[PDB]
C-alpha cells in the first residue's frame, strides 16, 4: 500500500527500520521529520528520496532502544495530527476577531 | 561625451 | 459546399470535372473548408 | 521594424546553482511556467501529393481522387471521411490514410499513408489547378501539417549572448526557490 | 551471459578510474559539487543535530 | 588537509582532493579499499553535495 | 494571444489586456502609473503586459473567407 | 574492396547492430555512477533472451 | 526623457491599419536595396538597361 | 520536552489583511518545516476546477485548435470543488462523467460584420459583431441534479472579461468543455492559489546609538513605514518590521556597515495568499490544513 517497511535495512529488535512512503515528497518529509526528532527517545531520524521522477519517500527511524521504530512513527504521525489541528482552531478563532 | 540621461515595490500586504 | 475559392472566397463544389474553374473567378486554386465534425482534445 | 517578428520571450532567470541538474551548460524551466505555456513553436509541414509523376501528356490515368463502387476497407471514415479528401481538423496517427484515389488500373482504390514520426493535425488542405488548360480531374493535391512542439527535456533554449543550453528538467513549482516577494523563476542557470 | 560478465567486470566504469595515459584519474565531481564542497568543508559551516542527521542519512541511504 | 585514521581534521576539500586529479583523497580510498569502494564514495559525495546546495544554494552575481 | 495566465507567478491578465490599451490611450499616462492603477505589482506579472506583441491584428486581416 | 567505403572498411571492420539504441544525454546525479537512465519507451523495446530455470 | 520606448500605440495602430503611403522603417527599404537595384539596373538604364546594351 | 501544550501555548495567529481576494495573515512560534510544508499544500495539493476533455465540433480561426483549447482550460472558474466528486478514469467515456462529477460548458460563437458601421471607423467592435471572445460566451448548460444544485450557484468564470480569441467576418468557432476537479500537481491549470508564498519576519538590530542628521539618513535608506525617529532623544528605531522589504541598502553605506546587522527572527511567516475567484484565501487554508491532516491520519491508518 502507501507504506511499507524495508526488511532488507531492519534491525532483528526492530528498534532500528527504514520505511518507503509512496506519492509523498519534501512536503510530508520534512514535517514528518521534525514531528519525529521532537520525540527525544529516536536516536536517529530522517528522510531520503530515491529519485525525483519516483513520487517515493523514504523514512529512516532509529530509536534509542526501547521502543520499537513503528511505534515511534505512529506516535510521530499522532503528534502531526494534533499540530495541524491545534493550529485550525486557533486561525478559526482569529477569524471570529 | 554626454553620459546617459536619467529617468526622472512595497512589501506583502502593505 | 466546399472547396472556398480562395481568390473571390465563395463556397462551391466539384463534379468530377473542371475543379479549377471557379464560376466567379475561374482561379485554378481551390482550398477546402472546415466543417463541424466532432474534435477530442486536452486542454493541457 | 523588427517588432513586426518578435521571437523569444522575456524570463524571470536567476543565476543560481540550486537543483544540481545543470553544471556544463544545462538549465531548467519551472514545470507550471511550462504548463502556463511558456514556449509553444509549432512546426507546419507541408508535402505535395499528386498521381501525375508517371502520367504523360497524352495518356490520362485510369486513377484518381475518391473512392468507392470498391470493397476498401472500413474505418477509413475516421479521419479519411470525405468524397475527396480528409477533414481539416484531424488528428493524423503514424500509417493513418492521408488521401484516398479511386484506380482503375487495379479497379480498386488505393490510400497514401502517413509516413512520418510524430502524430499532426492537418492545417490547411488546398487544390491546385495545371497552369495549362489540364481541366482533367485535378490530380494534384498540397496539404499542410501543423505539429505542437511543446518544450520537453533537452530542448535547447538559448539567451542572446550564446550561452545555450538544454532544458535539463521541468523542475515542478513548489520545489522551485522562491523569493520574498512570491515570484518562482522559470528559468535556471548555473 | 559471457558480454554481461565482461561489460560488469571488465568494462564497468568502476574499473576504469584510472587512464593508462599516465595513470591519472579521469573520474569525479567537476563544477557544482566542487564549490559545494568548499562551502560546505570550510570553518565557518556548524549543523545541528537534525540538519546533520538528515544530510547524512541523504547523502548514505543504507537501505540501498 | 590532513585526514587521520578516517576523519578529516584540517584544510578543505578541492578539485585536487576530490575530482579529477592525482594524489587527492578520493584518488588514496581507491588505493586502499578497490575501485568499488572509491566509486561509491563518489557517488556519496555528489548526493550529498546536491542535497546541501538545496539548502543553501550557490549563486554569483553583479556585486561579485 | 494575451497570455491568459501569468506564467512565472499565476495571476490572470488576460482580461486586462484591453483595460491597459485604453488606460494607455483614451487617459495620457505612461505603462508604469497605467500597470500600477490596473492592478500589478511584481514584474513576473508586469511582463505578460508591459511586452506582448500583438500578433493578431496583423496576423489576422489575412482572412481567407471574406473577399478582398 | 575499394579505398575507403570498400566492402572491408563499410561490412567487415564495422556493422549496423540489433538491440541497439542512441539518444541524448541528461545529467542526473541522482543515479549511481555505474548506473544510466533508462526511458521507458526503450524497457518496452529492448528485449533480453532470457531461459526460463 | 527616456532613452528608448516600447511604442505600444504605434505598434498596435499599424497592425490594425496597414500604411496606404510610404512605408515605415525605410532602412529595411534599403537594406535590401542592392538586389533590386542590380535587377531594375538590368532594363531600367539610360539606354535599355545593361541587357539593351548587352 | 517539547510537547503540543507547549506548542499550542507558544504559537500565535495575527491576521493583516484579510480580504475576499488576498490574505496576509502571519504565523509566530512555528518551524520552517511546516510553514513550508502549508506552502507546498496550498500551492500544489488543493483541489480545484478548471476546465479540460474540450471537445471541438468545429473552429476556422486564426487561433489553432490546440492553443485554443489550452487557453480555455487555463481559465479560473467560480464553483467551489466541495461540489463535484473525483473520476475514476479507468472506465469508458459515457461512464467516465455524470451529474455530479464533471460541468459542460459550450461556447459556440460566430461572427459577421454588421453593415451599419460608422465611416472611417478601425474598432473592432463597430465594424463586426461578436469581434472579441469573452469568457462570458461561456455557458454552463447543466445536467440532471446539477440544474437543482446550482440554482444558487451559476457556474461562471472567475473573470469574464478575459480574452479568449479573435474573430472576423465569416469567422466562427464551435466546441464543448468539460471541467473536472483538479489536484494542482497535474498541471498548474489546478492551481486556486496565484501565489501562496510567505516571508520571514525581518530584524534590525540597531547597535550605535543613531543619533542626528545622521540618523535622519538612516530613516531614508529603508521603506518609510519601517524606521522611526525618537522625539525624545533624536534616536533612530525600529517602528515596524513588516514594513521593511529586505534590501539591505544600508550595507552599501559604509558608515552605517558596523552600527546594524540586518538579521531576521525564524518563527515569524509573513504568509500573503491571493486566490482566483473559486475560493476565498482562509478556505482555501483551512482546505490545506485539514488536508495535512487528513494525508498523517491516511497514513496512520495504512498498515505495513
Ligand atoms: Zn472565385
Ligand atoms: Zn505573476
Amino acid at each position: 500500500e502507501k507504506i511499507k517497511l524495508l526488511t532488507q535495512a531492519t534491525s532483528e529488535d526492530g528498534t532500528s527500520a527504514s520505511f518507503q512512503i509512496v506519492e509523498e515528497d519534501h512536503t510530508l518529509g520534512n514535517a514528518l521529520r521534525y514531528v519525529i526528532m521532537k520525540n527525544p527517545d529516536v536516536e536517529f531520524c530522517g528522510y531520503s528520496i530515491p529519485h525525483p521522477s519516483e513520487n517515493l519517500l523514504n523514512i529512516r527511524i532509529q530509536t534509542y532502544g526501547e521502543t520499537t521504530a513503528v511505534d515511534a512513527l505512529q506516535k510521530g504521525l499522532k503528534d502531526l495530527m494534533d499540530l495541524c489541528d491545534v493550529v485550525e482552531s486557533k486561525f478559526t478563532e482569529k477569524i471570529k476577531s | 561625451r554626454k553620459d546617459v540621461p536619467k529617468v526622472e515595490h512595497f512589501a506583502t500586504g502593505y | 459546399l466546399k472547396y472556398i475559392c480562395a481568390e473571390c472566397s465563395s463556397k462551391l463544389s466539384l463534379s468530377r470535372t473542371d475543379a479549377v474553374r471557379c464560376k466567379d473567378c475561374g482561379h485554378r486554386i481551390l482550398l477546402k473548408a472546415r466543417t463541424k465534425r466532432l474534435v477530442q482534445f486536452e486542454a493541457r | 521594424g523588427m517588432d513586426n517578428f518578435p521571437n523569444g520571450f522575456n524570463a524571470v532567470v536567476a543565476v543560481i546553482s540550486y537543483t544540481g541538474y545543470d553544471m556544463d551548460d544545462a538549465m531548467i524551466i519551472n514545470k507550471s511556467a511550462d504548463e502556463r505555456g511558456f514556449g509553444y513553436g509549432t512546426m507546419y509541414k507541408t508535402e505535395k501529393v499528386d498521381l501525375a509523376l508517371n502520367r504523360n501528356r497524352g495518356d490520362p490515368i485510369t486513377q484518381h481522387f475518391g473512392f468507392g463502387n470498391d470493397e476498401w476497407p472500413k474505418e477509413w471514415l475516421e479521419k479519411l471521411d470525405e468524397d475527396g479528401l480528409p477533414y481539416i481538423g484531424t488528428y493524423v496517427e503514424e500509417g493513418d490514410p492521408i488521401c484516398a484515389y479511386f484506380d482503375d488500373t487495379l479497379n480498386k482504390t488505393k490510400i497514401k499513408t502517413y509516413h512520418s514520426s510524430e502524430p499532426a493535425y492537418i492545417e490547411e488542405v488546398n487544390l491546385i489547378g495545371d497552369e495549362s488548360n489540364k481541366f482533367q480531374e485535378l490530380q494534384t493535391v498540397s496539404i499542410k501539417y501543423r505539429i505542437r512542439r511543446t518544450p520537453q527535456i533537452g530542448d535547447k533554449f538559448s539567451s542572446r549572448h550564446g550561452q545555450k543550453g538544454v532544458c535539463s528538467r521541468k523542475w515542478p513549482t513548489i520545489d522551485m526557490p522562491f523569493s520574498e516577494t512570491g515570484i518562482q523563476p522559470d528559468i535556471i542557470i548555473n | 551471459e559471457n558480454a554481461r560478465a565482461e561489460a560488469l567486470n571488465l568494462a564497468n566504469t568502476d574499473s576504469q578510474y584510472l587512464t593508462p595515459t599516465s595513470g591519472s584519474p579521469v573520474r569525479g565531481l567537476i563544477q557544482d559539487h566542487i564549490s559545494a564542497g568548499v562551502w560546505l568543508t570550510s570553518k565557518d559551516s556548524f549543523f545541528t543535530r537534525e540538519q546533520y542527521q538528515q544530510y547524512i542519512y541523504g547523502c548514505i541511504r543504507p537501505e540501498d | 588537509v590532513l585526514f587521520k585514521d578516517g576523519a578529516l581534521l584540517c584544510g578543505i576539500l578541492d578539485k585536487s582532493q576530490y575530482g579529477a586529479s592525482k594524489y587527492g583523497i578520493v584518488h588514496s580510498l581507491h588505493e586502499v579499499y578497490g575501485p568499488e569502494v572509491a566509486a561509491k564514495v563518489l557517488s556519496v559525495l555528489g548526493r550529498l553535495f546536491t542535497n546541501y546546495i538545496t539548502a543553501t544554494a550557490f549563486t554569483c552575481g553583479m556585486d561579485d | 494571444i494575451v497570455p491568459v495566465r501569468c506564467f512565472s507567478c499565476g495571476k490572470v491578465v488576460g482580461d486586462k489586456w484591453e483595460s491597459y490599451l485604453n488606460l494607455l490611450q483614451e487617459d495620457e499616462l505612461d505603462e508604469g502609473t497605467a500597470l500600477s492603477r490596473l492592478g500589478l505589482k511584481r514584474y513576473c506579472c508586469r511582463r505578460m503586459i508591459l511586452t506582448h506583441v500583438d500578433l493578431i491584428e496583423k496576423f489576422l486581416r489575412y482572412n481567407p473567407l471574406e473577399k478582398r | 574492396l575499394e579505398k575507403k567505403e570498400g566492402l572491408f572498411r563499410k561490412h567487415m571492420m564495422g556493422k549496423r547492430v540489433n538491440y541497439a539504441a542512441r539518444s541524448v544525454i541528461s545529467p542526473d546525479p541522482n543515479i549511481e555512477t555505474n548506473e544510466i537512465g533508462v526511458p521507458p519507451v526503450f524497457a518496452v523495446k529492448l528485449t533480453y533472451p532470457e531461459p526460463v530455470t | 526623457a527616456r532613452t528608448a520606448d516600447f511604442r505600444t500605440l504605434e505598434r498596435e495602430s499599424r497592425f490594425i491599419n496597414p500604411p496606404k503611403d510610404k512605408s515605415a522603417f525605410p532602412l529595411l527599404q534599403e537594406a535590401v536595396q542592392p538586389h533590386i537595384g542590380s535587377f531594375n539596373a538590368l532594363t531600367e538604364g539610360p539606354d535599355g538597361g545593361l541587357l539593351n546594351l548587352g | 520536552e517539547w510537547n503540543v501544550e507547549k506548542f499550542k501555548k507558544d504559537f500565535e495567529v495575527n491576521i493583516s489583511s484579510l480580504d475576499a481576494r488576498e490574505a496576509n495573515f502571519d504565523l509566530i512560534n512555528i518551524d520552517t518545516s511546516i510553514a513550508n510544508a502549508f506552502r507546498r499544500i496550498m500551492i500544489s495539493e488543493v483541489p480545484s476546477v478548471a476546465a479540460e476533455y474540450v471537445y471541438f465540433f468545429n473552429n476556422t480561426s486564426v487561433i489553432q485548435d490546440e492553443v485554443l483549447a489550452h487557453r480555455i482550460g487555463l481559465v479560473p472558474l467560480k464553483v467551489d470543488p466541495d461540489m463535484l466528486t473525483w473520476v475514476d478514469s479507468n472506465l469508458p467515456d459515457d461512464e467516465k462523467f455524470t451529474d455530479e462529477n464533471t460541468i459542460v460548458l459550450s461556447l459556440n460563437v460566430k461572427c459577421t460584420r454588421n453593415p451599419d458601421a460608422p465611416k472611417g471607423s478601425t474598432d473592432p467592435k463597430e465594424l463586426y459583431n461578436n469581434a472579441h471572445v469573452y469568457a462570458r460566451d461561456l455557458k454552463f448548460e447543466p445536467q440532471g441534479r446539477q440544474s437543482t444544485t446550482f440554482a444558487d450557484c451559476p457556474v461562471v468564470p472567475a473573470d469574464p472579461d478575459i480574452l479568449l480569441a479573435k474573430l472576423r467576418p465569416g469567422q466562427e468557432i464551435s466546441l464543448k468543455a468539460h471541467c473536472i476537479l483538479g489536484i494542482g500537481g497535474d498541471h498548474a491549470k489546478f492551481s486556486p492559489v496565484s501565489t501562496a508564498s510567505y516571508r520571514l519576519l525581518p530584524q534590525i538590530n540597531i547597535l550605535q546609538p543613531i543619533k542626528g542628521e545622521s540618523a535622519r539618513r538612516f530613516q531614508k535608506c529603508f521603506p518609510p513605514g519601517v524606521i522611526g525617529i525618537d522625539e525624545g532623544s533624536d534616536e533612530a528605531y525600529v517602528k515596524d518590521a513588516r514594513k521593511d522589504t529586505v534590501s539591505r541598502e544600508v550595507l552599501r553605506y559604509e558608515e552605517f556597515a558596523d552600527k546594524v546587522k540586518l538579521g531576521r527572527v525564524r518563527n515569524h511567516f509573513i504568509f500573503n495568499v491571493e486566490s482566483a475567484g473559486a475560493m476565498t484565501p482562509e478556505e482555501i487554508f483551512f482546505k490545506s490544513v485539514r488536508i495535512l491532516k487528513n494525508k498523517a491520519e491516511y497514513l496512520k491508518n495504512c498498515p505495513i
